[PDB]
């Protein structure tokens, strides 16, 4: 057999909604670089989150 | 088979005294930032058939 990814990438519905499931997706970065500023671009929400 | 040698990428040839030389490279590298070449992977590189 062969194992499966739990997610597939950052356009998941844990990362665009994470309020609407089971207590809720933890997922943070550290600021101060070029990805923080990748995501503050493209999602706010998520970015806030 | 086998892994991957001689790593390089493809560019946009032009000549040294070309105006243009300068606004190429500050589109391409915004393009990757906001999503634009994923769509144009997705649809022509990433159908996989079989
Ligand atoms: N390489 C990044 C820092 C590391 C990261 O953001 O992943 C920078 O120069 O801003």
């Amino acid at each position: 057999e062969e194992y499966v990814d739990q997610v597939s990438g950052l356009s998941d519905k844990k990362f665009q909604r994470p309020n609407d499931f089971s207590p809720p997706f933890r997922f943070g970065t550290v600021p101060n670089g070029s990805t923080e500023r990748n995501i503050r671009n493209n999602y706010a929400e998520m970015h806030a989150y | 088979t086998g892994e991957l040698f001689f790593r390089s990428g493809f560019g946009i040839g032009m000549r040294k005294d070309s105006p243009w030389k300068q606004q190429v490279s500050l589109s391409i590298l915004k393009s990757h930032e906001n999503g634009f070449m994923e769509d144009l992977d997705k649809t022509w590189v990433r159908y996989q058939e079989c």
